[PDB]
């Protein structure tokens, strides 16, 4: 079968596959990431994500936990800055009460003050653990040192805001950012019919569009963090294309040309122009890749390096020089064809799993209200052509950069030197 | 101590993940 | 009956020491939970009233009659909350059996 | 007591019954050897 | 690391198999 | 409605198992019944070392050539080694099976053994592999539980062997433990079984363990947290009661209190690993032992159900994706000799009730002597008499 | 091995076997000792 995406007049779009698979999954996609926050509610989103277990105006936290557990179902709340999605997974027989629990959570939080209060200690941890991988700190700092207002807001709650987030604020967010028109309910394992018959009840309530989407403004800059780690992490990005343009496809082809993760375990990722350009000069251990994060109004594209503090300089320079070569037209058509094959294989393996398929449909829904068959994409990625890739490169090599560095930064260069 | 502690460099945006299930983490 | 209630109220005289009804509920676990949830203002107020009573009791004196919490004035703050706590214990119990 | 009224609660007891009898039984025989009643 | 050495031999201690455990 | 997991065999004895699915990409892998259990303490890091050297150089392809090509095709190349199995698998667009299979053929035979560098890599990482406290705890829960057997020794081996290894030794392990009857070519996703069988015919057609109730305590008080694992003897891979034990684990589910049922060929470790601040280690232990005991004498149909359902949502399937499935196909053909379908798993789950769960839990957990492995500030971790006394109730 | 699985593994049964055994052991001990005393002192 195929998804059938239908936009209920309330604005919510319903879509299902009913693969008749054993464990059906259903997820609500609501544009409610930190992006949609503002300066005085920093943190609301984080808590909201960890507070999927607070008594709902219809169910006790106890039942919520026990109920979902009993049926073996699972409710998870992923969240990016551009958006956020709640997801329930389970047996086709128990997904009626799973939709009861999920739709109660999404549309009716009691946000009891005592309850929310109990969570702020759990909040410290998340923001904390997620930072184990230095990468997190970097990407966060990066999106921050790079943007001014909207996409600069962190995914994790700041240290001063813990103890200050109140139930009111949370409720405020939902009623404001979590409205119907900004949501979409995609379900794999259910009948499109019922989705309409269980959303027409709870979701169509918040009919308004919702708080305006704060636009995002680029700022440039660099934030560094001397913390004495063994490895220097450094991300250097610039402004790039947004969601909904062919230049975003050009930038995706550009990161798969430059290198977007190893395909072989213990490989050296030989092809990566970056990896090759670093490895021809530096014998130290390193990890150089291309970073691309595009949101519906703005995108960041650049390079990400992990290296020994000492070599941190020229390695970064070598990586930067490689991108400048791509900005000068120094590329081959076989390399671009291999980059396109890598990108399309990555897309197909991303959508080959059930939860990735449900997320993709979800994202497409909120983003364009339409479903784009995997096939369609393949021919559009093919549309990207060599010159297009080169173009995106020059955008990066010219646009003001934003640099987030961490480690022993005694030999890490600056932007005016880079 | 980041409660219960655990190198691959991030190349994609991050996505927090928490919920009823015990596991909870972030991916690039 | 209500008049009788008022009579009992005076007889109880917890009003004299200057305490509301919810003030006297024995702190059973259940009661404890509700007390905790109380918005801080009330909690701090509860403490003040309770402590005052203690001091008054120590001196074997009662507040000025006027200051006695009038039956009508007496309001139930802990109870609204307590109800939930009880229901909560109840819910857990049957999911238990 | 209200809480004790439960089907599972009942199942648990039923499963626990034999063991209970045993300890009491041992105690019983024990009392015998303990006193040699006359 | 933690694999450089193996548990020391207890042969002079170890007796001489769930079959035996029940008896043991 | 449900895949078939059509499997065949070839001259060599290599099996070719596949489970077609509508997903588009595929995960084609080679499993081999060769791990650290088949090593004889003179080649204790040969399998791990081989992997490091493997994926890098070969007979038809020089050095990066394979790595270079798989990137060229857009596939992800992965390999792993356990105490009993070794896997080399590629996730790739189905159409590329033709090369996803020829590449795998080189990796298993015609491989070219860099050795110096990989030695350094393995050694250095091991010098830091100590950072993975949990792996440490679990490689001693193995050493102290399987003392004197080839199941005590780690997959990586001791630094000693790593340094002292040569091409010929490797060649031996390669030529000894890479036999065709001990090999499964597993494919999951958008693959046709007849095409995969023809490709396997074209390429690749050339190919008393004992548990000892014991204790190891690595005390190092400078670490902030303590990791403790307690296990008993798991039934095995083929033992039917494994399923009633998985339900028991689903009933149990201080801190990071995970539960594990690691299975090897007619043996295993069934238990719990928990990390806690030192001061609470004893209370955790007490808590944990009480629970195992709860199941042994006081189960409840309700909770069993909770456990059966969670187990029901763990079974791996096309939804989980190609790799997860392949991986299951490779392990099922190596261990059971067949791919157990999900309907048989559901039947074995629904036949489990509370009475047989507490019977099987009394069979294993009750009264058997455990293996204990602690690392960190573990002074308040109780010694063996207190844990052994907590393994039963008066 | 059977005994362990039957009367010595369940603590309740462990107690049962102990108590019952003790119940019989005593009389016998008394008898044996008394008898020995008697054989030892023939008058």
């Amino acid at each position: 079968q195929d998804l059938e995406f239908t936009k209920l007049p309330n604005g919510l779009v319903i879509a299902s596959l009913e693969n008749y698979a054993p464990l059906s999954r259903i997820g609500l996609f609501v544009k409610a990431g930190s992006r949609y926050e503002d300066s005085n509610n920093l943190g609301t989103s984080h808590l909201l994500r960890l507070a999927s277990s607070l008594t709902t105006k219809g169910a006790s936290s106890f039942k919520i936990t026990r109920g979902i557990e009993a049926v073996g179902g699972k409710l998870s709340v992923t969240a990016t800055r551009e958006n956020m999605a709640y997801t329930v997974e389970g047996i086709r027989s128990d997904i009626e009460i799973l939709m009861e629990f999920l739709l109660n959570v999404t549309t009716a939080p009691e946000f009891r003050r005592w309850e929310v209060a109990a969570l702020r200690s759990q909040l410290k941890i998340d923001k904390a653990v997620a930072f184990q991988n230095s990468q997190t700190r970097i990407i966060e700092n990066l999106h921050d040192v790079a943007y001014k207002n909207a996409l600069a807001n962190p995914l994790y709650c700041p240290d001063y805001r813990m103890g200050k987030i109140t139930s009111e604020e949370l409720h405020y967010f939902v009623q404001n950012h979590f409205t119907s028109a900004r949501m979409a309910l995609v379900g794999l394992g259910v009948s499109h019919s019922v989705l309409k018959q269980v959303a027409e009840q709870f979701l169509n309530m918040r009919g308004g569009l919702g708080l305006a989407g704060a636009k995002a403004k680029y700022r440039g800059g660099e934030i560094r963090e001397q913390n004495g780690d063994n490895l220097v992490h450094a991300a250097i990005v610039a402004e790039s294309a947004a969601i909904g343009n062919a230049e975003a496809n050009a930038f995706s082809v550009l990161q798969h040309l430059l290198g977007a993760g190893p395909h072989i375990k213990r490989g050296n990722n030989t092809t990566s122009l970056l990896s090759q350009s670093v490895a021809k000069g530096s014998h130290q251990p390193f990890d150089v890749s291309a970073f691309n994060a595009s949101y519906s109004d703005s995108g960041l594209f650049g390079i990400y390096t992990i290296s020994q503090a000492a070599a941190a300089g020229e390695v970064i320079n070598a990586a930067y020089n490689q991108v400048k070569a791509v900005a000068q037209g120094n590329l081959s058509s076989a390399d671009v064809q291999a980059a396109k094959n890598k990108l399309k294989a990555g897309y197909l393996m991303s959508v080959e799993t059930s939860e990735g398929f449900l997320s993709e449909i979800g994202s497409q829904a909120l983003a364009a209200g339409s479903y784009m068959p995997p096939s369609t994409v393949l021919q559009q990625i093919d549309s990207v052509a060599d010159a297009d890739v080169v173009k995106a490169a020059k955008k990066f090599v010219s646009g003001k950069k934003s640099m987030a560095a961490s480690g022993n930064l005694g030999h890490t260069p600056f932007l005016d030197e880079l | 101590v980041l409660d219960v502690k655990r190198g691959q460099a991030a190349a994609r945006p991050l996505v927090a993940t928490v919920g009823l299930n015990v596991p909870a983490s972030v991916r690039f | 009956l209500d008049g009788f209630r008022k009579w009992y109220y005076n007889a109880a005289g917890f009003n004299k020491l200057g305490l509301m009804r919810d003030d006297t509920l024995h702190e059973t676990e259940d009661v404890k939970e509700a007390i905790r949830r109380l918005p801080e203002d009330l909690y701090n107020d509860r403490m003040f009233r309770i402590k005052r009573a203690l001091d008054l009791t120590m001196r074997h004196q009662i507040l000025p009659k006027d200051q006695w919490t009038k039956y009508e004035e007496d309001k139930f703050y802990l109870e609204p909350y307590l109800k939930e706590v009880i229901r909560e214990r109840k819910e857990r119990e049957e999911w238990a059996k | 007591l209200s809480r004790f009224l439960g089907p599972r609660y009942r199942e648990l007891a039923r499963n626990w019954i034999p063991t209970a009898g045993m300890w009491g039984t041992v105690g019983a025989v024990g009392l015998v050897w303990a006193t040699d009643w006359r | 690391s933690h694999t450089d050495v193996k548990v020391p031999d207890f042969s002079d201690y170890r007796r001489a198999s769930k079959e035996s455990s029940e008896a043991r | 409605s449900v895949p078939e997991t059509q499997v065949s065999i070839l001259d060599n004895g290599l099996r070719v198992a596949s489970e077609q699915s509508s997903h588009a990409t595929c995960t084609v892998g080679v499993w081999i019944d060769a791990g650290s259990r088949y090593e004889t303490e003179k080649n204790n890091g040969a399998g791990y070392f081989l992997e490091h050297l493997a994926f890098k150089g070969t007979k038809n392809r020089p050095g990066n050539a394979l790595e270079k090509e798989v990137e060229s095709i857009g596939a992800h190349l992965n390999a792993y080694s356990t105490r009993e199995h070794t896997a080399y698998l590629i996730k790739a667009l189905s159409k590329d099976l033709p090369k996803v299979v020829e590449l795998l053929a080189d990796i298993v035979q015609n491989s070219s053994l860099q050795i110096e560098k990989e030695r350094d890599v393995i050694l250095r990482e091991m010098q830091e592999n100590d950072a993975s406290m949990q792996n440490v705890v679990f490689d001693y829960l193995h050493a102290t539980a399987f003392q004197g057997t080839p199941l005590a020794q780690a997959v990586e081996g001791p630094s000693e062997n790593v340094r002292r290894l040569s091409r010929t030794d490797l060649t031996d392990y390669l030529n000894r433990h890479y036999k065709a009857p001990r090999m499964v070519l597993a494919a999951a996703g958008g693959v046709e079984h007849q095409q995969l069988l023809d490709l396997a015919q074209k390429h690749l057609s050339s190919v008393p363990c004992r548990f000892t109730g014991s204790e190891i305590r690595h005390r190092d008080d400078a670490l902030p947290l303590a990791h403790v694992a307690i296990a008993v003897e798991g039934p095995g891979w083929a033992n039917p009661d494994n399923v009633t034990l998985q339900v028991a684990n689903a009933i149990i589910g201080c801190q990071s209190f995970q539960t594990f049922n690691i299975s090897y060929s007619d043996t295993g470790l069934l238990g719990a690993h928990f990390v806690c601040d030192a001061m609470s280690i004893d209370d955790m232990v007490f808590f944990l032992q009480g629970q195992w005991m709860r199941l042994c004498t006081s189960a409840t149909e309700s909770e069993v159900t909770r456990g059966k359902n969670i187990l029901r949502n763990a079974l791996v399937s096309h939804l989980d994706g190609t790799t997860p499935v392949c991986e299951d196909i490779g392990r099922s053909l190596l261990t059971y000799g067949r791919r157990i379908p999900l309907a048989e798993w559901e039947s074995r789950i629904q036949e489990v009730d509370a009475q047989m769960l507490r019977d099987i839990c009394s069979k294993y957990f009750y009264d058997q002597c455990p293996a204990v492995a602690g690392y960190g500030p573990i002074e308040q971790l109780p010694d063996y008499n207190r844990i052994r006394s907590g393994m039963f109730w008066l | 091995s059977r005994l362990y699985s039957l009367l010595f593994r369940r603590t309740s049964t462990f107690a049962l076997t102990i108590a019952v055994g003790a119940l019989f052991f005593e009389r016998a001990f008394d008898q044996g000792a008394d008898a020995i005393y008697e054989h030892i002192n023939e008058g």
